[PDB]
């Protein structure tokens, strides 16, 4: 089985860097 | 441009995580408010929009690498058919972080793809 993307994006990013980013993007939608 | 590029690449990565997010959540039982979830379903999508958009604006060096190969015994369509899955896993490699370009961290993975087919055929 290949790896998927997520898999891919494991291996480079930890899952706080995630948590970060997606609050960054969260943010830029709240606003406005 | 190199700038949006990263913000593509972010933007998909994000995608990734939401969508991550809302399956391992499903796995546990457990729902998002429904505010929450609108959001983060949001993200996803945006996600893919960025993933599709980045892939678009490639096709053309897609295309040009193909270019150096026809003449060869493969067809140029199917020339830029394998580039362009080598197109599509440099989008699930590139890490944005590093610091080039993503279209010069494709070129290797779009020459190999071509290369590859082409010895396999034969």
């Amino acid at each position: 089985p290949p790896r998927t993307h997520w898999d891919m994006l494991l291996e480079r990013r930890s899952i706080e860097e995630l948590e970060e980013l997606l609050k960054e993007r969260l943010e830029l939608i709240r606003s406005r | 441009n190199a700038e949006e590029e990263v913000e593509l690449a972010k933007r998909i990565e994000a995608g990734l995580y939401a969508t991550q997010l809302m399956t391992e959540l499903s796995e546990r039982g457990e729902k998002l408010p429904a505010a929450q979830r609108r959001d983060m379903m949001w993200i996803c999508r945006d996600g893919d929009r960025a993933k599709n958009h980045l892939l678009e604006a490639n096709l053309r060096l897609v295309v040009s690498l193909a270019k150096r190969y026809t003449g060869r015994g493969m067809a140029f369509l199917d020339l830029i058919q394998e580039g362009n899955l080598g197109l599509i896993r440099a989008v699930e490699k590139f890490d944005y972080t590093k610091g080039y370009k993503f279209s010069t961290y494709a070129t290797w993975w779009i020459r190999q793809a071509i290369t590859r087919a082409m010895a396999d055929q034969a």
